[PDB]
């Protein structure tokens, strides 16, 4: 189009492997962080137990469910409780779900994902649902039990980013390479023998022309065209998780302007 | 125990700006810009960006220590040219490059077919 | 001891495979080498994460109250 | 990392990476006197003595003990016993000052004698720090 | 409706007070655990 081309290589629902072309590396890298970092994102983050009988104890389990992938499309239409005005949360900053399971068959009963039951209004917005990618689509086996074992507790998942705690990051790996053919001499390869031969040469040879002797050291040459790998857990669609970043940095880079103004006041 | 709160990393605590601007004595029409709530994310793009305003004479940033969300950022620009406005401009850049960045993304995207 | 939900080094999900990969095994009668390529476990980071967890739960479970 | 340090991964140590779990058990009796003097466990308060701690007495039932799913700490006392002598002389065991965390298991027993025994464990779970030695 | 202590191994709700044995009603496995709390505690998720 106009600036910092993309090129989209393969594609899935699950990964978003492209070419960024055209770009900095700065701001291939400040995206690349972006999207591990600071996208928002919804995840249980509050955990009221009324009864637990498992082998796992209280905050063992706890913790997990933080993990528990959860559905944030639409996050951003939720508010962060911080900044809602209720006397701690409400439908309008939070999703309430809930476990209840009891060890009724005679053999390992087993807490899923699945079981999660939302109970706050979802106000009609994709939020809060166990994202399940599991062949038979149980995800994620929270937890088992044996015979009256009896595990109920309430969870509240609310808004946050990766910096607050790695359970609201929705990347999850991500690919990240740029002259295959070390043009730049960014590296100096290691080796017992011979640079080339020892030293794997990536899937990303191809799409740039190799080397090739006599030419001189291309001094001036920088750095454009990255091949990168979005992968994604679920929370958001992988390519969100790409356009989320760009927007995300892009208000970053944003609120430093609207904060030059404010301080253009006096 | 003596650990920080997880999110002073991004929220400016009681009293803070997240941009506080001193006009640094060492040299002449250059200043020092300190970035409160903020880290390399934000500073290396915004110092590549001011590195190409060739009215600019010198730019770079810095983390003072890990511990602290924070980073300072030096541009000293050429006579009649403001510094701040120098930031202004990069800034910008960067978020039209990204604008852009954004549309193509979504331009190929849409022409996609998943598996 | 349970699975660990996601994968200590990169963060993606590895909460659900406990059970295909323990079938993958016993019933299709595969090596873990690949049993978990098939589950799609690529790089080390995440393989190592199933490939060594030791559901001691199991043990546990097989108590009392 | 310099000499004999790391560096360890944030996020991998929030996903989980090296956490454990931490139990303490603190135990305590009833004294028995030869000419039929026994020590109790309850949740006393002044009555001529004030001989007694300064932690919350509160999280305390009346058995003397505290419910398994309470969250201890400071002080605070995980188990009330008085001593008889001429009259409620305190007895009671304060959490270790410097831990803090959650009641887990409480148990009570008789020890050969007939006497009340009983033992209190608590729980807590530790996430790798800076200070951490691996 | 409610309980206090427990059996260890044939765990079964029971209590009492003072002076009232410490044993169980069928196992004499003098030994005996609290039951959780009726408070609700919460935790934080990370
Ligand atoms: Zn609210
Ligand atoms: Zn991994
Ligand atoms: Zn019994």
């Amino acid at each position: 189009e106009e600036g910092p081309q993309v090129k989209i290589r393969e594609a899935s629902k699950d990964n978003v492997d492209f070419i960024l072309s055209n770009v900095d590396l700065a701001m291939a890298n400040s995206l690349r962080r972006v999207m591990i970092a600071e996208i928002p994102t919804l995840a249980i983050d509050s955990v009221e137990v009324e009864t637990n009988t498992t082998v796992l104890a209280d905050e063992f389990i706890a913790h997990r469910l933080g993990l528990i992938p959860l559905q944030s499309m639409d996050i951003e239409q939720l508010e962060y409780s911080r900044d809602c005005f209720c006397e701690d949360h409400c439908d309008k900053c939070s999703v309430v779900l809930t476990l209840q399971a009891f060890g009724e068959s005679e053999s390992t009963t087993n807490v899923y994902s699945k079981d999660l039951v939302i109970v706050s209004n979802l106000m009609g917005r994709n939020i809060g649902h166990p994202i399940i990618q599991d062949k038979e689509g149980n995800g994620v086996l929270i937890c088992k039990l044996r015979k009256g074992q009896e595990l109920k507790l309430t969870c509240v998942a609310k808004k946050g980013i990766a910096k607050e705690h790695a359970k609201w990051g929705p990347a999850a790996a991500i690919e990240f390479e740029y002259d295959p053919w070390n043009k730049l001499k960014h590296t100096d390869y290691w080796y017992e023998q011979d640079s080339a031969k020892e030293w794997p040469q990536s899937k990303n040879c191809e799409y740039e022309d190799p080397p090739n002797e006599g030419d001189p050291f291309d001094y001036k040459a920088q750095a454009d065209t990255f091949y990168m790998n979005v992968e994604s857990v679920g929370s958001i669609p992988v390519d969100q998780v790409v356009v989320r970043g760009i927007d995300t940095l892009q208000k970053k880079v944003a609120s430093i302007l609207l904060a030059l103004t404010q301080m253009d006041q006096d | 125990m003596n650990a920080p709160d997880r999110f002073e990393l991004f929220l400016l605590g009681e009293g803070e700006s997240k941009l506080k601007i001193d006009p640094d004595t060492k040299a002449p029409n250059a200043v020092v810009i300190t970035f409160e709530k903020e880290d390399h994310t934000l500073g290396n793009l915004i110092r590549a960006e001011l590195l190409n305003d060739r009215k600019v004479l010198f730019a770079a940033y810095k983390v003072e220590h890990p511990f602290f969300a924070r980073f300072k950022l030096r541009i000293q620009t050429t006579e009649g040219y403001d510094p701040k406005d120098a930031l202004k401009n990069a800034c910008n850049s960067i978020i039209n490059k990204l604008g852009a960045l954004k549309t193509n993304f979504e331009t190929e995207w849409n022409l996609q077919t998943l598996a | 001891m349970i699975v660990p939900v996601r994968c200590f080094s990169c963060g993606k999900v590895v909460g659900d495979k406990w059970e295909s990969y323990l079938n993958l095994l016993q019933e299709d009668e595969l090596d873990e080498g690949t049993a978990l390529s098939r589950l799609g476990l690529k790089r080390y980071c995440c393989r190592r994460m199933i490939l060594t967890h030791v559901d001691l739960i199991e043990k546990f479970l097989r108590y009392n109250p | 990392n310099q000499e004999d340090s790391m560096i360890m991964n944030q996020s991998s140590i929030d996903r989980g990476l090296f956490r454990s779990l931490f139990f303490r058990s603190y135990m305590d009796q009833e004294k028995k006197y030869g000419m039929s003097i026994t020590e109790t466990f309850e949740k006393p308060q002044r009555t001529n003595t004030l001989r007694m701690k300064h932690g919350t007495y509160d999280k305390l039932d009346d058995d003397g003990l505290i419910a398994p799913g309470v969250r201890v700490s400071g002080e605070d006392v995980i188990i009330g016993k008085t001593t008889p002598i001429s009259s409620k002389r305190d007895a009671s065991t304060p959490l270790r000052s410097t831990e803090n965390g959650i009641v887990d298991q409480v148990l009570v027993t008789t020890n050969q004698d007939g006497l009340k025994f009983v033992k209190v464990r608590v729980r807590t779970t530790k996430i790798p720090q800076i200070g951490d030695k691996f | 409706a409610t309980l206090k202590y427990i059996c260890a191994e044939c765990s079964s709700k029971l209590s009492l007070s003072r002076t009232d044995a410490v044993r169980c009603k069928d196992c004499g496995h003098r030994i005996l655990l609290k039951a959780r709390t009726k408070r609700l505690v919460q935790f934080e998720a990370r």
